């Protein structure tokens, strides 16, 4: 069933509600913050693992020409 | 044992704070500005501007000036001063005048030699032609103006030669003299200029690069009042030989004097006043070339630009000299504001010497370089850029988004176009649906139905790895002779001890015990020289590893050279290296980087500081994409990613910061003028072709936007916009009005985008055109081109663009220079006569006063003479000299340009051509009839220059290495040397004791690598010397010759590796002896017993110059065979008719004109350009991405090697070893992607570096235009006596010849003719079949040669990389 | 089925709302800092809390009001005279005008007293 | 069904890059040294990781 | 029907794409290279990861 337009939209809404925390995140140093590293998502992992994936299919099409040579 | 020759041209600039810091030391007090440099200099003044003001004159001086009796003044007042010179009374006068008189006689009669051979051989035939006896009773009384320019520059440069002259034989020698130019007293070294006008009471210091541009600027105005008098002589004889400009001389001298005014009213300020004219003169000439909106929108915005900069100008000298010594020098028609009198006047004389001419207007483009340089503020311009390379800029995410996407979508399309196919994304998922088809079908939209949608969609696409970077450095592309900047720690070793603290000094003598030698190098080739852990690969890993980023060795040095920037070598590299790959991969999609009616309009912007406005918000959203392209991160993005965390420091010698005590750090020194930190990037030169594929894709954006076409091209600083839009007209709206409204639109546009990019163009440097084609300086008007011709000869003059004074390379320079008076101005006689006014100066003149070779050079001539007077039986040493100056310097002459030189540009044979305009001149002494078969007459004279042309000793020695070098060199001696030659072992004994083992190793091997490759073909037994130069070409022994060859053009070899400035005297003793063998070569190949007295003198009944050509060639070098170098001389092969025939059998050049007149007019035929033949090749299909550029060159040069040597009995073996060793695979696998040659005669069609691509005429392109060629009537002989046999006359030459022969037939006779035969001498032309070649390679020595020179080999293709060759 | 139209607009009304943010995304370039002591990251947010920052000298720039009308996409004076159809001449180019045009000498002006 | 199914399987692919180009962003404008030294770390441990598995599938021989 | 609004749905995440895409390229600028963090922004290459390769296969002498 065409009912996975309920997860399109809840990943509408995530997008939606990081790109306010990304435009509040770059300019709201003085009155939107009282010391340093605001209460926000900081899930750096899952930047660590979409770097993990894209090296390593990168390192498959360097090992695929090592095996044609 | 070691002499300093100093300049005698301004190379450098002028230094304001040198001149502020000695003036300031000298009168003790703020000089030119109240800056850090006047302190610092009056504090701790150098040693030798102690020396200067402790002399006895100069203690003098002071003294005067210190009792008020003297007034300081700033070195325009004493440049308008000297321009005004002319006090001495019939004494200097008759002597000056006199010795112009003779100047003037002297050329017109050397000249007379070569006109007549040319109106011998036209058939339109101490002075024999009548033209240039009238001439002669023309110029026989020079006017006051030329005296007075004349005069001046006498005086100017004897002073000069007396300095430089003494300061050889004694270093430290300070010139005084108050005896030359009279009234004013110069006091000169190398470090200072004091000149003092006593009946003025006036006083100046100076530098002596500013002496140096008063010498200058009076020999362009000499130079211009020169060719003026010639050209206005000559069309008053005729109006077709002077040049299509007429000057009133004086005028020019007003305008001279009116510059002069306002550069001494206004100070140093006023150059910007005298920079902004070249608006007003295009303003004149668009008020004849454009519409009535076009051109008043353009003449309002130049008035305001000029009366800005006069403004700007006047705050600024006021704003300067306020706390200065030169307070009192501020004239009151400065704040009276009747300076715009003055400038009203001047603009005046510019309008009236224009004559509302298009070619007086093109050629007053010498007027920018007429008025000398500006003294430029170091710091100054440091503090200007730095505000706008700080400032914040503020950019919309969308238009960020289009402009990568813009720069991305022109990758893709020129990918798709080059490699048909879309490069390899590696987050394909981000297309749509409508750009997955345009990826799975390998195509693309066009810019119409393309979308700012679209734009957007495509930056959001990555790429995979497409090139790749070389893994060995190219040492040709990284070793220059410019400077290198030392690194943060040690940038204060860029001033002098004195004008550094002492802390600064005891930190210096500790650091540099930190530091490699190479680190402590100054210089880019000792930089390199001294590495002794040089590595080949030290660059990539550089690269890969990104050691670049957060050096704490980075800096930005900036010399006043506009604020040439330097920095260290590592990051050198880098942006050599990033600028490279550019050039070499991505330039290739940006090939601009080089309804009733549609309107056209046309803008042009100036992007001389396009850079300072770009960030790293909008240069590396592109620079990201070149990174991915080529599998780095950060190499074309480094600049930044690294500027922004550097301090950027003037460090001009004489312009030091002031270092805050304790404070060691530059990053920690406090900002202030000229050092600042926090550039955000923008640096001129560096990265400069990533700006402008960005530009490029930003027009394509603004197309996009616009909705019209648009035709960039983009020429260095300077890009042109051709915009057209097919509109529907109005009711009542006429073309030119459409025409104004889309300028006015697309100027609303790109100024919009621009700024939506962080750029604010300025009304100063954009301004709107419809027709007018001015591009790359050139004026081109309704098709006909208008050159600016006098302002490439200003500077010609005796010692001009030589190393150490070299009297050859000063002939030739002067005749290439001079050329351009001929190729571009249009007339033969007038770019003759001056030449020959300034090589009699050369040779009669100028030569007795040599710097290091005191009158040995003059007696050497004087022998030259005598030897000539002897053999050719002349009546005294004047008609020897005559004699010398027009025969050709192949064979000892002084003649640099040949007589085919003035037909055809380009020739496959010097020595035919030399013996050719041999033969010609020698006619105007023997009376030999240039359109008659070679004769026995009564005179043996060319009979006696033939016979000691083709009979000499054998001597050869290293033939095979040498025709490798030089394809046309001759052998047994009888050539003249150049300086690589005589250079080459002292390079070689000085880089084998580098520390660097690349260059040590490769220079110890450099005899036994000489000697191995003169025998790997040596074998060969038909020598073709264009396949041994292909031969030489794909050795590693070539980049190593390269760099020698590069090195010994460096004064004073030995001295390299001593950190001097000083010249060595075994080099001067070198230079010597080279020049003394050039001069006196003429005596050695034309001996008075004619080197044969038992073999009689030759006959030249049935003689072919070809023949004889090829016997000498042969001969020289005791080779038998010698073939695809000897081809016919067209000038001579060619008769020259006016009439049909009895049948046509010749080539027919008609003029399609029908004015009888066609200079400065257009035709409708199409433009000749030469393009010889190319080669027929199929191209293998391949990845040639997946290689290197040099590994597909090197690929390029072994398939010609297997076409030109497939005939050779060793061929398998050879190509073999020379695949393995220079690319790293099997015959077999490399041979996969050779070129196949379809041409079966590489004797003609081989492309080699020493042989020309084109043979164009001597004539302007446009004006080809007017004539048509037919070579129908020659073909039919040619094929009827060699049927279907390839002959070695070059078919473009013969065109290339008929072109200019109409032009010149119509200088001469002023008439052009209406049709021109060529008829071609038949015993001239011989076959040209390519060889079947025997012999063996000498494999052993190939090989070695291989091996020794190892360290210049290129990258080798690798298996990884030969797999991905065939995917 | 009245659902999968209601599930398409929700999400094409979401679409349009961060496309809206995306495009009024104004990025501020990195630079130094106020007190010229390092360099501040990239600074990216909305067009009019941007627009506020280079008014109230949050972000030091050369010239604030044209760079606060580019960003409001409205054209100044300074780039409606740059781009004008008539170019009008200064009063200093007007006196120099006045002086070029017609040869009427009366310039007079005598350089031997310089 | 093909096209369908096709299409949300395309439009989940692509919501997933852009939420991850969203982490990098809000991962990296946050503007204290401690993210910035957790990205560092992070990275030179991944690069560790990447070497040894490298290695490890390379001892397949 | 369905299937133009899945497309024009597409066309506008290809969009949001191309302009984060942009974001993520422009703000890894002179300070993310100074803090050691911009090849976690803009990805790890071919000649990196081809250095890391060469690294992880001569570490003794395997």
């Amino acid at each position: 069933i065409t009912a996975r337009l309920d997860r399109i939209d809840e990943k509408l809404s995530e997008i939606l509600g990081m790109l306010h925390t990304l435009v509040v995140a770059s300019a709201g140093p003085t009155s939107a913050r009282d010391g340093i590293r605001d209460a926000m998502v900081g899930l750096r992992e899952e930047m660590i693992e979409k770097i993990r994936t894209e090296a390593l299919m990168t390192n498959d099409r360097l090992e695929a020409m090592a095996r044609l040579r | 044992a070691n002499v300093y020759l100093t300049d005698s041209y301004l190379k450098g600039v002028i230094s304001f704070s040198e001149c502020n810091a000695l003036g300031s030391y000298i009168f003790n007090g703020p000089y030119l500005k109240n800056d850090y440099t006047n302190l610092i200099s009056r504090q701790n003044p150098l040693i030798e501007h102690m020396n200067l003001k402790k002399l006895n004159i100069t203690q003098s001086l002071i003294s005067k000036y210190h009792k008020g009796e003297i007034k300081l003044e700033e070195p325009t007042y004493f440049q308008s001063l000297l321009m005004t010179y002319k006090s001495m009374t019939s004494s200097e006068q008759i002597a000056t005048t006199n010795l112009l008189k003779k100047i003037i006689r002297r050329a017109i009669e050397i000249s007379d030699v070569k006109v007549y051979a040319i109106l011998n051989k036209l058939g339109l035939k101490t002075i024999k032609t009548t033209l240039l006896k009238k001439l002669m009773c023309s110029m026989q009384h020079p006017p006051s103006w030329l005296i007075h320019w004349f005069n001046l520059y006498t005086k100017l440069n004897n002073i000069l030669t007396q300095y430089r002259s003494n300061e050889v034989k004694n270093h430290g020698f300070t010139l005084i003299d108050n005896q030359t130019l009279s009234g004013f007293q110069f006091i000169l070294n190398q470090y200072g200029c004091i000149v003092y006008h006593k009946e003025l009471k006036r006083i100046t210091v100076t530098t002596y690069n500013q002496f140096l541009t008063w010498k200058d600027i009076s020999l362009s105005r000499l130079n211009v009042c020169l060719i003026t008098w010639i050209s206005n002589c000559l069309n008053t004889l005729n109006k077709s030989l002077g040049l299509r400009c007429g000057f009133n001389n004086v005028i020019l001298t007003q305008l001279f004097l009116y510059g002069d005014c306002i550069l001494k009213l206004f100070h140093n300020e006023g150059f910007y006043i005298i920079k902004e004219v070249e608006g007003f003169i295009m303003s004149l000439i668009l008020n004849i070339t454009e519409e009535d909106q076009f051109r008043k929108r353009f003449y309002n915005s130049m008035l305001n630009n000029i009366t800005d900069a006069a403004n700007k100008a006047q705050k600024n000298l006021l704003s300067r000299v306020c706390h200065t010594l030169l307070d009192k020098t501020v004239s009151d028609n400065i704040i009276n504001g009747r300076w715009i009198i003055l400038l009203s006047k001047f603009l005046k004389l510019i309008k009236l010497a224009g004559d509302n001419n298009l070619n007086n207007l093109s050629e007053l483009y010498f007027l920018f370089r007429i008025f000398g340089h500006p003294m430029v503020d170091e710091r100054q311009a440091m503090d200007a850029v730095k505000i706008n390379c700080n400032e914040t800029k503020f950019y919309l995410l969308s238009s960020l988004s289009m402009l990568r996407g813009a720069f991305i979508y022109r990758i893709i399309k020129g990918f798709v176009n080059n490699y048909n196919r879309w490069p390899t994304l590696r987050n394909a998922i981000v297309l749509p649906l409508r750009w997955l088809t345009y990826y799975k079908l390998n195509t693309y939209p066009s810019l119409l139905e393309l979308t700012e949608r679209d734009l957007i969609v495509l930056s959001g696409l990555r790429f995979y790895r497409e090139f790749r970077l070389p893994k060995k450095v190219d040492l040709e592309m990284i070793i220059n002779d410019k400077a290198i900047s030392p690194p943060k720690n040690l940038i204060w070793t860029s001033f002098p001890r004195n004008y550094m603290p002492s802390h600064i000094q005891n930190y210096i003598e500790h650091e540099k015990l930190k530091f490699s030698e190479s680190d402590k190098s100054r210089r880019v080739l000792e930089y390199y020289l001294r590495d002794n852990k040089f590595n080949e690969c030290d660059l990539y890993n550089c690269v890969v590893n990104q050691s670049y980023l957060n050096n704490p060795n980075h800096v930005v040095s900036l010399t006043g050279k506009r604020m040439f920037a330097m920095q260290p070598g590592m990051f050198r590299q880098v942006q050599i290296l990033a600028e490279k790959m550019i050039a070499e991969n991505i330039l290739q999609f940006f090939p601009e980087s080089l309804n009733n009616y549609i309107s056209k309009c046309s803008i042009i912007t100036d992007l001389s500081k396009f850079n300072q406005a770009f960030r790293y918000e909008t240069s590396c959203i592109c620079s990201d994409v070149l990174d991915e392209l080529h599998g780095v991160q950060s190499l074309f993005s480094w600049l930044h990613l690294t500027i922004p965390h550097v301090t950027i420091i003037c460090t001009y010698r004489h312009a030091p910061p002031y270092i805050g005590d304790h404070i060691v750090d530059l990053n920690n020194v406090d900002e202030q003028s000229g050092l600042y930190r926090y550039h955000m990037g923008g640096i001129e030169g560096w990265c400069q072709k990533l700006w402008t594929i960005e530009a490029i894709s930003l027009l394509d954006l603004i197309s996009l936007k616009g909705k019209f076409s648009i035709t960039a091209l983009i020429n260095g600083d300077n890009q042109s916009i051709d915009i057209s839009k097919p509109i529907r007209l109005m009711e009542g709206q006429t073309h030119a009005q459409a025409d104004y409204l889309l300028a006015l639109n697309s100027l609303k546009l790109l100024y919009k985008e621009y700024a939506g990019i962080g750029h604010k163009l300025k009304g100063t440097e954009t301004y709107i055109s419809r027709d007018m084609q001015f591009m790359s300086k050139t004026i081109q008007h309704n098709g006909v081109y208008y050159p600016a011709s006098i302002k490439k000869v200003l500077r010609v003059g005796p010692w001009i663009n030589t190393i150490l004074d070299d009297f050859k390379v000063s002939l030739e320079s002067i005749g290439s220079l001079t050329q351009e008076l001929e190729y571009r101005g249009e007339s033969l006689l007038c770019s003759l006569i001056f030449r020959n006014v300034w090589l009699y100066n050369q040779i009669a003149l100028q030569l007795k006063n040599h710097a290091l070779c005191n009158n040995k050079l003059y007696l050497d001539i004087l022998k030259v003479l005598k030897h000539l007077k002897t053999f050719f039986n002349l009546d005294n040493i004047d008609t020897a000299l005559t004699l010398y100056m027009n025969l050709p310097m192949l064979f000892g002459g002084g003649d640099p340009n040949l007589l085919y030189r003035s037909f055809y540009r380009r020739t496959p044979d010097f020595l035919t051509e030399a013996i050719v305009h041999s033969v010609f001149i020698l006619s105007y002494y023997t009376n030999h009839d240039l359109k008659d078969k070679l004769q026995d007459l009564s005179d043996d004279r060319l009979n006696k220059f033939l016979t000691c042309i083709i009979t000499f000793d054998k001597n050869p020695n290293a033939e095979f290495v040498t025709l490798m070098r030089d394809p046309q060199a001759l052998g047994s001696e009888r050539q003249a040397k150049i300086t690589s030659e005589i250079n080459r072992l002292a390079v070689t004994e000085v880089l084998s004791t580098a520390p660097n083992k690349i260059f040590s190793k490769s220079a110890q091997h450099y005899t036994t690598t000489e000697i191995d490759l003169n025998d790997i073909m040596q074998n060969i037994e038909p020598t073709y010397p264009h396949g041994l130069r292909v031969v030489y070409e794909s050795l590693p022994f070539y980049k190593a010759e390269k760099i020698v060859n590069l090195i010994s053009g460096t004064k004073s070899i030995t001295n390299i590796l001593e950190k001097t400035s000083a010249i060595d005297l075994t080099d001067i003793d070198r230079a010597t002896e080279m020049m003394r063998k050039n001069i006196t070569l003429l005596i050695r190949i034309l001996p008075l017993d004619c080197n044969r007295d038992k073999r009689e003198i030759l006959s030249m009944e049935n003689l072919s110059i070809t023949e004889l050509s090829k016997y000498v060639r042969e001969r020289s070098w005791s080779l038998s065979n010698i073939v695809g170098v000897t081809s016919p001389s067209i000038m001579y092969t060619m008769d020259i008719k006016y009439t049909t025939s009895t049948i046509s059998s010749g080539i027919i050049i008609e003029k399609y004109n029908v004015n009888s007149l066609t200079r400065g007019e257009r035709g409708p035929t199409k433009p000749w350009v030469g393009s010889s033949t190319q080669e027929k090749k199929t191209m293998p299909v391949y990845n040639r991405q997946v290689l290197t550029k040099k590994q597909r060159d090197q690929i390029d040069l072994l398939a010609k090697l297997d076409w030109v040597y497939a005939s050779i009995d060793n061929k398998d073996e050879f190509m073999e070893e020379l695949s393995i060793g220079t690319l790293g695979l099997t015959y077999e696998k490399a041979k996969k992607l050779f070129p196949q040659y379809l041409s079966v005669n590489y004797l003609h069609r081989l492309t080699v570096s020493s042989r020309p691509c084109e043979f164009p005429a001597s004539i302007p392109a446009y004006r080809t235009t007017n004539y048509h060629f037919d070579t129908s009537p020659i073909n039919r002989i040619l094929t009827e006596k060699y049927g279907d046999e390839d002959i070695d006359i070059v078919f473009q030459n013969c065109i290339s010849f008929g072109l200019s022969l109409m032009s010149v037939v119509e200088q001469f006779t002023n008439v052009c003719p209406n049709r021109i035969i060529l008829i071609p001498k038949l015993n001239e032309i011989h076959l040209m079949k390519p060889p079947i070649f025997t012999g063996d390679v000498d494999i052993h020595k190939l090989k070695q040669v291989i091996q020794k020179q190892h360290m210049f080999l290129p990258d080798k293709i690798s298996l990884t990389q030969y797999v991905e060759l065939f995917l």
